[PDB]
C-alpha cells in the first residue's frame, strides 16, 4: 500500500559474492527491505534482506530474510543445508513455490548491517550461502545455505534493492539507508563497485516516496506524507573505494591431538575475523611436509570448526590446517600433532 | 503474506 521504492545499481555484473551495507531510520511493520535480488524470473531466482515484521520497533519482529524460488528444469527439492539457531527454513507457496529461510535478528535502528550472499559450485549443484555482519559489533555470523539442484548457475542479472509494504499500511513511514554496493565478478573474480545507483519509485503515477544522498549514503523513503523532491527517479553517485574493504581471516588452533585411535582438530574464528567458508586438513609423517600426505580432511564446511575422527597415525605426525574465508582469503598454519593428549 | 518481485518489464 506504501509505493514499493527499488535502487539498482547502474553497473552490476554476473557476480558471485554481492554486498552491501544497511542501515534502518524509520520501521513501520510489514516492511520487507530486500537488499539483494537476482535472476528474477529465471532459474534460481532469489532475494534477501530484512523484515518488521510487526511493531514499529525494536519491540516488534524482525527479521532477515532469504528465498529462493524452486528449480525450472529439475524435479529435486531445495534443501536447507544449514540454518543458524535463530533460523526457520520452510516451503512457501501461493507466491510460486520455493524455499526461505526466516532469521529472528534484533538489528537497530541507526546501526550498519552487512549482508553479504555467496554462490558456489558444488557437486553438480549451486549453493547459496547468507552472511551478516553486525558492523557496530564488529561481528560475522553465517545465517543460512541452500543447497539448489542446478549447477552453473549465480546472482547472473537483475541485482537491485527494493523497500515494499507487503500488507497495506499506506499511512506508516518506511525509511532506510544503503552504502558499500559491491559484486565480485564471475568472468575475473574483480570486485565491482556499486557507487552510481538509481533510486525509483515502482509506480510512476505515485510520488508518495522520496530518495536523496549523502556523502556517504543513499536514503530513501515511502509512506505516510512523503512525496518525491526527485520527480520519477534520478541517480547517484557516493565516494566509495573501487575496492571493498575486506578484513583479515584470523583464528587460535584449539586442540590438535591424537589419543586413543581418535583424531580430533578444532580451532576458533576470532571474533573480530571474517567468515569460515571451507577447511582442509593434511596429516604430514614428517615435519617438513614434504611428500604425500598420509591423510586428507577435505570439504571441512563453513559450519563445522574441526575433526575427530577414528584413524591410524603413526607417532611423529604433523597437520597442515589450512582454512578460507568466504572471500578467498587463505591462512595455513602448521601444527605438531599431539600424540596422547588427553592423556 | 506474499512478497512479490517483478520480472524485467
Ligand atoms: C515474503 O515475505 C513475507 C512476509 O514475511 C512472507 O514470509 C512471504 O512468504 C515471503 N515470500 C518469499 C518468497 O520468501
Ligand atoms: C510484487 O508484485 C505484486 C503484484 O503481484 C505487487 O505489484 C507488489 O508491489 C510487487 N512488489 C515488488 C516489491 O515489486
Ligand atoms: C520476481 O523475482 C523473484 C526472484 O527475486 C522471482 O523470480 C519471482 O518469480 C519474480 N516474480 C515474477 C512475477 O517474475
Ligand atoms: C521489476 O519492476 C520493478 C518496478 O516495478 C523493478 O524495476 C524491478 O527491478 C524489475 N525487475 C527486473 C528484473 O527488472
Ligand atoms: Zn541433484
Ligand atoms: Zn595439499
Ligand atoms: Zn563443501
Amino acid at each position: 500500500s506504501a509505493p514499493g521504492v527499488y535502487v539498482t545499481p547502474k553497473n552490476s555484473v554476473s557476480s558471485d559474492i554481492i554486498s552491501i551495507d544497511w542501515s534502518p531510520v524509520q520501521t513501520a511493520p510489514y516492511t520487507y527491505w530486500a537488499v539483494h535480488n537476482w535472476n528474477q524470473g529465471g532459474e534460481a531466482g532469489g532475494y534477501a534482506g530484512f523484515q518488521q515484521q510487526s511493531g514499529f520497533d525494536e519491540n516488534g519482529k524482525r527479521t532477515l530474510h532469504f528465498a529462493v524460488w524452486d528449480p525450472i528444469s529439475s524435479k529435486e527439492a531445495i534443501k536447507a543445508e544449514y540454518v543458524s539457531p535463530t533460523s526457520v527454513a520452510s516451503n512457501f507457496g501461493g507466491e510460486g513455490t520455493g524455499l526461505k529461510i526466516q532469521t529472528t535478528y534484533d538489528w537497530k535502528n541507526y546501526n550498519w548491517y552487512r549482508m553479504t550472499m555467496r554462490s558456489w559450485q558444488e557437486n553438480g549443484h549451486t549453493k547459496f550461502g547468507q552472511w551478516l555482519k553486525d558492523v557496530s559489533k564488529n561481528q560475522w555470523k553465517l545465517i543460512g545455505i541452500m543447497d539448489f539442484p542446478v549447477p552453473n548457475v549465480t546472482f547472473n542479472y537483475g541485482q537491485t534493492l527494493f523497500q515494499a509494504d507487503w500488507l497495506g499500511n499506506g499511512q506508516d513511514v518506511r525509511e532506510a539507508r544503503v552504502k558499500n554496493g559491491y559484486g565480485r565478478n564471475i568472468s575475473d573474480k574483480k570486485w565491482t563497485s556499486w557507487n552510481t545507483q538509481s533510486i525509483e519509485g515502482q509506480e510512476p503515477l505515485n510520488n508518495n516516496w522520496d530518495g536523496g544522498a549523502t556523502s556517504e549514503y543513499l536514503w530513501f523513503k515511502a509512506g505516510g506524507d512523503s512525496r518525491s523532491t526527485i520527480g520519477t527517479g534520478k541517480t547517484f553517485t557516493l565516494n566509495q573505494p573501487s575496492q571493498p574493504e575486506i578484513g583479515k581471516l584470523d583464528y587460535d588452533v584449539k586442540s590438535t591431538y591424537y589419543e586413543n585411535e581418535k583424531l580430533n582438530i578444532t580451532w576458533q574464528l576470532k571474533d573480530s575475523s571474517t567468515p569460515q567458508f571451507k577447511g582442509k586438513i593434511e596429516i604430514y609423517n614428517n615435519e617438513n611436509m614434504t611428500g604425500q600426505p598420509i591423510n586428507v580432511i577435505n570439504d571441512i564446511k563453513s559450519y563445522q570448526n574441526g575433526i575427530s575422527q577414528s584413524i591410524s597415525l603413526p607417532t611423529n605426525t604433523y597437520a597442515k590446517i589450512v582454512l578460507t574465508d568466504i572471500f578467498d582469503q587463505t591462512v595455513e598454519k602448521k601444527v605438531k600433532i599431539k600424540n596422547e593428549s588427553p592423556n | 503474506a506474499a512478497t512479490t518481485t517483478t520480472p524485467a518489464p
